[PDB]
C-alpha cells in the first residue's frame, strides 16, 4: 500500500471532512450562538431636542 | 481632617465650582436608570454639550420675557461693578480735574 501523500489523501480526506463537520457543527451551535450578535448590534444614545 | 480640611473644603469646592461645569457635574453625579433609555454617562455628556448653549438661551429668554432680577443684572454687569469699580471714580476725578486741587498734590492733568 504505497503511502504517497497525494494518494494517501484519499484515505485522509474523508476522515478530515468528518472531523471538520463535527467541529463546524459545534462551532455553529455554541461558539457563534454565544459570542456573536446578529443584525448589526450597536449601542444607541438618545438626546432630547432642546428648546 | 478635623481642623484644616473642614475649613479648607469650602475653598476647594468653590474653586472647583468656578472652574467646572456645574450642570455637567450634576448630571454625572446621578448614575443609573429608572426605566428610560438615555440616562447613561455617554448620553449625559452628549446632552450637556448642547445644554450649555441651551441654558445660555434660556437665561437670555428669562432676562427678556420675565421680570428682571437684581442678581441676574449684577451677574451680567459683574466686571463693571466688582473688579473695575474704581474706573468710575478715576473717570469722575479726571472729568472734574479742571477745578480740583489734585494738580498741586503730585498729580498731572
Amino acid at each position: 500500500t504505497f503511502g504517497e501523500l497525494q494518494t494517501a489523501d484519499d484515505y485522509l480526506h474523508v476522515l478530515q471532512l468528518r472531523s471538520q463537520n463535527k467541529w463546524v457543527k459545534n462551532y455553529w451551535n455554541r461558539s457563534l450562538q454565544e459570542t456573536g450578535k446578529t443584525n448589526k448590534a450597536h449601542v444607541i444614545s438618545p438626546q432630547e431636542q432642546l428648546r | 481632617a478635623n481642623f484644616v480640611i473642614p475649613y479648607l473644603k469650602p475653598v476647594a469646592d468653590f474653586w472647583n465650582s468656578l472652574c467646572i461645569d456645574q450642570h455637567q457635574d450634576s448630571l454625572f453625579q446621578f448614575k443609573g436608570q429608572t426605566g428610560s433609555l438615555g440616562t447613561d454617562w455617554t448620553s449625559k455628556y452628549l446632552r450637556s454639550e448642547q445644554d450649555v448653549y441651551n441654558h445660555k438661551y434660556l437665561q437670555y429668554h428669562k432676562r427678556v420675557h420675565e421680570a428682571p432680577e437684581l442678581t441676574d443684572v449684577i451677574s451680567d454687569n459683574v466686571y463693571r461693578l466688582t473688579l473695575f469699580a474704581g474706573v468710575e471714580r478715576v473717570l469722575s476725578v479726571r472729568q472734574a480735574q479742571a477745578i480740583l486741587k489734585t494738580q498741586f498734590a503730585g498729580a498731572t492733568e
